[PDB]
């Protein structure tokens, strides 16, 4: 199993998710 | 040099490369200033003593984007995406055309540069009507871009010639990327060519009194999304088919590389509205479609992330690395040609993340036209693409010129690369954050220093980024000029092979993906279906309005 | 071993392609949601509504800024905004809190931003066209309008005000 690659795509996932959920929260605050 | 007599493509490629960096340097000179501006520090007085022809923040901003994001990025793409396919197939590019395209590029640039430098075209690299620039700007820009049409033909030629010599063999990897790349660009480019010809040129010439802002914008964005993928893919081609070697490993999948590239041909163009989420007169259903199709275009880079990461870990394990982190420290971090793209890839994580936000319809309302967007795109183009382009100095230049890279010069390269990376991460933080605080993009904000009190923290990052990047820039100029203007020549470098990686299996997919005429038309249908309905309604209800010059 | 690392990489890549696809779909679902709520009001009306930039300050709804605010419903006002080099009329825009505000915004010169600080209002204003957006102010007070589309040398200082009455 490519454990290293998996780490990377995990970081990429959390980044997207913090970015996306973050700005979603902000959209509703400003709505 | 007998090397050029037999490989004349090296010389034309070199020319594309040098002009590209010359444009990058000149364009970038304006960046630190802008960075300090977004940190509420006004260093424009100083810049104007140094470069007296500069009349305003906005003329520098016009130069910065045009030179950096249009000129350099295009010249890079042309260098890479002609020379690389040519070396893989071991064939001569049509040299007549290869020089025509360079001269087209050079002359168009020269022509655009005149009104640009004379303060007659301080629109931005987006030149939205009714802001009306000098005809020379539209003409010189038009000619510059059309240069790529010759590139398209050149690679199409090579491709077919090979295919004739080799019926019922699939397209070699690099060449397949280059072919789907250049065809994608051909579809993509029709928006701008259309805009320039039917509207911009006649308008700047005195031929029509007005232009229709919304149609102009709609046509513009037809092209200017795919243009970013046009910037991105020369970098990827390297990251896929060269970097794996530079890392000490192999590309982990040829099919995966082909598929990523395939998806870019299909999905790079039919997306442009994601720049027009805040425009009037475009149906919201069509915005939602473009939104969904944009999320789809994230797929190939999502795929890329895994393929490439795995290729990195693979090389990392092959070199002794063990653990979950072992493979990372195992990699050749002393090699600038390895470091620049990988650092660029790291930044691409937050970069793509911000893109995905931008794409999501309503979420765009949070960030549109704020500092967030530059934040996003510095991570994508100014970092990943630029850094990939940078690292190739250390493999490509010696290949093209036979000029050696000293250890000293290798060291300075690591520095430039790193300082440039960090500086971009730092500015990326200041911009995104300032953006979240509603700080508008494209603004000489330092000239209204009391406007944005809440932004004081991200501002410090912007200043820091400013200086750190000025240093990187300075060092980059000095490093490039040491290596171009150096004394020694070892033509055995100019004759070495390029460091293409080997691949470590699904023939049937590969054969499918090789049906290129087919995928090309699928792409073209997708563009008709995505843009046709809206463009039809638009052309049927034109409302031309007079031009303005407000600088 | 090389044979094995390829098998595993491809297996896992496939897992990740499904997951990233899933995540992408869920965002699509969450975007659609927003489209069904009042928050969607900031999305421009897709309708083309063409006006003449050259006479808009002389005749029509943008010509008398003090009459730009018009009650169009029991709890609804339309506001006729002009974004111009370099400011907004009326200034200030005065509207009641908790009423639904239709903004009909246009320019007589060049393109301008209409970004209401603290809200999701963020719309490009194009000469010749009317940009129509809806928002309902929840909290009273002063909200600043920022121009966030480059509009010439006056761009950095182009600000307007909205005042939401209690
Ligand atoms: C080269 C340049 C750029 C790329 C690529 C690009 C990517 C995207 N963009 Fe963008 N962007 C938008 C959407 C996105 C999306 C969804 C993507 C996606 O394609 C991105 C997908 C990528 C990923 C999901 C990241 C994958 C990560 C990778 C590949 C790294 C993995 C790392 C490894 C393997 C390293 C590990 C190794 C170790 C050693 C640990 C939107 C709207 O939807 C707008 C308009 C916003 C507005 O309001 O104006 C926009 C506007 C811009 C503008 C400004 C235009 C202007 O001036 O008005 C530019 C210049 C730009 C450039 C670029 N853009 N973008
Ligand atoms: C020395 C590094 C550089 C610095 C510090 C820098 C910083 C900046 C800043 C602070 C902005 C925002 C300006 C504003 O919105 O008013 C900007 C915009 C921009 N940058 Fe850079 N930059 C640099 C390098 C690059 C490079 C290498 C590219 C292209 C490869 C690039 C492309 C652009 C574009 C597309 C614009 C937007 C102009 C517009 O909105 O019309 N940047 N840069
Ligand atoms: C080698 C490349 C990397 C170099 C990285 C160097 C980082 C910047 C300087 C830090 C020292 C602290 C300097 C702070 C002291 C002066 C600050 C100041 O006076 O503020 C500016 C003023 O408000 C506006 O006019
Ligand atoms: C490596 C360098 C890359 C640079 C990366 C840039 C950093 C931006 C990161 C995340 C944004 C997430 C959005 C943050 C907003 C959270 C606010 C919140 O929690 O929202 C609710 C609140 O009520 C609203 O006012
Ligand atoms: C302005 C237009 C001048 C165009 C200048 C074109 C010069 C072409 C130079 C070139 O690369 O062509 C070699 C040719 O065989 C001849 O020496
Ligand atoms: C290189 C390409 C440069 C573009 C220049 C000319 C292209 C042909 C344009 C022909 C001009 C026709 C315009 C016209 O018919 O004018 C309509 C008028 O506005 C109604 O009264
Ligand atoms: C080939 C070289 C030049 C093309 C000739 C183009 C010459 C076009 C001149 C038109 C011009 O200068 O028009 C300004 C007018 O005021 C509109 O704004
Ligand atoms: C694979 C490609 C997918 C193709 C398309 C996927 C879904 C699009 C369907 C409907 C859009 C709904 C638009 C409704 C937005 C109107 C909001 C409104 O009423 O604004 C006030
Ligand atoms: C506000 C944000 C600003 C902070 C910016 C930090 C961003 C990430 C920096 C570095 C990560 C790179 C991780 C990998 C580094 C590799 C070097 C390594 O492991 O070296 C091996 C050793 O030299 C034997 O060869
Ligand atoms: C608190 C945080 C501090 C604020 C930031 C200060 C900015 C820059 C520091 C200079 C860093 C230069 C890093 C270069 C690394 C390098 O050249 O190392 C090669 C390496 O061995 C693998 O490639
Ligand atoms: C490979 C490099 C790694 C890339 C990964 C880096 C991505 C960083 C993610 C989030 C940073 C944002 C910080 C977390 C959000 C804080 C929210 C906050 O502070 O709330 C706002 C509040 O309203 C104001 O007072
Ligand atoms: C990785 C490099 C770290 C970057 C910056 C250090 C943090 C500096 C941020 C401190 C804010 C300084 C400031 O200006 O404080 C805000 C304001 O003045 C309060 O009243
Ligand atoms: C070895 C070299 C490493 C040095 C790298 C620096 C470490 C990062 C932290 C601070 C430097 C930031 C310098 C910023 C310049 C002054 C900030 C400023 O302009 O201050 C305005 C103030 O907040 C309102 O009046
Ligand atoms: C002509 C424009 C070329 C666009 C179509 C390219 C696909 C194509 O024709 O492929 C057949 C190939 O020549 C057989 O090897
Ligand atoms: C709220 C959501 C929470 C998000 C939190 C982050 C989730 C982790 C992300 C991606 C992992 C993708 C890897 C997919 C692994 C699938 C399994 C697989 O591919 O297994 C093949 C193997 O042969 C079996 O024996
Ligand atoms: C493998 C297991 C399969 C299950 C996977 C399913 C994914 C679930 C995620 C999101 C659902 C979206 C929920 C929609 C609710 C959004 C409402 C909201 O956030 O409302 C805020 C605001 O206050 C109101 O106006
Ligand atoms: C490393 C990255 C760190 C990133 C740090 C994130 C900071 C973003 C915070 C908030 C945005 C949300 C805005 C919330 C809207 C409320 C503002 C408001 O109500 O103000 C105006 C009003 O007129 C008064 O009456
Ligand atoms: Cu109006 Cu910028
Ligand atoms: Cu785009």
């Amino acid at each position: 199993k490519p454990k290293g690659a998996l780490a990377v795509i995990l970081v990429l996932t959390l980044t997207i998710l913090v970015f996306w959920l973050g700005v979603y929260a902000v959209f509703f605050a400003r709505g | 040099s007998r090397v050029y007599e037999a490989y004349p493509e090296k010389k034309a490629t070199l020319y594309f490369l040098v002009l590209g960096f010359l444009a990058l340097i000149v364009g970038s000179l304006f960046g630190p200033f802008q960075a300090l501006n977004y940190g509420n520090v006004d260093a424009y007085p100083l810049l104007k003593r140094l470069l007296p022809f500069v009349q305003s923040y906005y003329q520098g901003l016009t130069l910065h984007g045009v030179l950096n994001a249009i000129v350099f990025t295009q010249l890079f793409a042309q260098a890479i995406m002609v020379y690389l396919p040519a070396r893989e197939l071991n064939m001569r590019p049509n040299m007549g055309l290869m020089w025509l395209s360079w001269w087209m590029a050079f002359i168009g640039l020269v022509v655009a540069a005149l009104p640009l430098l004379a303060n007659e075209a301080t629109v931005l690299y987006t030149f939205y009507p009714p802001l009306k620039g000098h005809w020379a700007f539209y003409l010189g820009a038009s000619v510059f871009v059309l240069s790529t049409w010759v590139s398209i033909y050149i690679v199409l030629d090579l491709w077919r010639r090979w295919k004739a010599a080799n019926p019922g063999k699939v397209t070699p990897l690099v060449t397949y990327m280059a072919v789907v790349f250049w065809l994608m660009w051909f579809l993509a480019s029709l928006g701008l060519v259309l805009e320039a010809v039917l509207f911009l040129l006649p308008w700047s010439f005195g031929l029509v009194e007005g232009v229709d802002p919304l149609v102009a914008r709609t046509l513009f964005w037809w092209t200017v999304h795919p243009i970013v993928y046009f910037w991105l893919l020369p970098a990827y081609a390297i990251i896929y088919t060269i970097l794996p070697k530079q890392a000490g490993g192999k590309l982990v999948s040829d099919p995966m590389a082909r598929l990523a590239f395939l998806l870019f041909l299909l999905l790079s163009t039919p997306v442009g509205f994601h720049h027009q989420f805040a425009d009037p007169g475009i149906d919201p259903t069509w915005k939602m479609i473009h939104s969904v199709l944009t999320l789809f275009v994230a797929v190939p880079s999502l795929m890329t992330a895994f393929t490439v990461a795995a290729s990195l870990e693979f090389a990392g394990r092959l070199r002794g690395g063990r653990g979950l982190f072992g493979w990372i420290r195992a990699l050749p971090w002393d090699n600038p040609a390895f470091v620049a793209p990988v650092l660029g890839l790291l930044g691409f994580i937050p970069g793509g993340a911000g893109g995905i936000v931008n794409a999501s319809f309503t979420l765009d309302y949070v960030v549109h036209n704020t500092a967030w967007v530059p934040g996003h795109f510095h991570l994508q183009v100014a970092s990943l693409v630029t850094l990939t382009a940078m690292g190739s100095l250390y493999w490509l230049l010696p290949n093209l010129t036979g000029k050696p890279i000293s250890d000293a010069q290798r060291r300075l390269g690591l520095a430039v690369v790193w300082l440039w990376f960090l500086g971009m991460m730092i500015m990326a933080v200041g911009l995104h954050w300032a953006g979240l605080l509603n700080v508008p993009r494209r603004a000489y904000i330092a000239q209204v220093p009391d406007a944005y009190p809440h932004a004081a923290v991200p501002m410090v990052f912007n200043v820091l980024a400013g200086i750190v990047l000025l240093v990187a820039l300075l060092l980059f100029i000095y490093g490039l000029f040491s290596v171009l203007l150096s004394r020694e020549r070892k033509p055995e470098l100019a004759e070495a092979p390029l460091p293409f990686a080997e691949v470590i299996e699904d023939r049937r997919l590969v054969l499918a993906m090789d049906r290129i005429g087919f995928w090309f038309a699928v792409a073209a249908i997708l563009v008709v279906l995505a843009y046709g309905p809206t463009l039809v309604q638009l052309f049927g209800h034109l409302n031309p309005v007079p031009g303005w010059r407000l600088w | 071993d090389e044979h094995k690392a390829h098998k595993a990489i491809l297996a896992y890549e496939k897992g990740w392609l499904a997951f990233s696809l899933a995540m992408l779909f869920v965002f699509i679902a969450l975007i659609a949601y927003t489209l069904a709520t009042h928050t969607a009001g900031v999305i421009p009306a897709g309708k083309l509504e063409r006006v003449d930039p050259t006479t808009v300050r002389q005749e029509g709804p943008w010509a008398d800024p003090a009459q730009a605010v018009v009650q169009t419903g029991p709890n609804q006002y339309t506001v006729y905004v002009l974004a111009f080099a370099f400011g907004y009329q009326p200034n200030p825009i005065e509207v009641p809190q908790g009423a639904e505000i239709v903004f009909k915004i246009t320019s007589p010169d060049v393109i301008h931003g209409f970004h209401v600080e603290g809200t999701n209002i963020n719309v490009e204003v194009l000469p010749g066209e009317v940009s129509t957006v809806r928002y309902t102010f929840k909290r009273p007070g002063e909200y600043r309008i920022i121009c966030n589309q480059y509009c010439g040398l006056g761009h950095q200082n182009m600000f307007g005000t909205i005042v939401v009455k209690e």
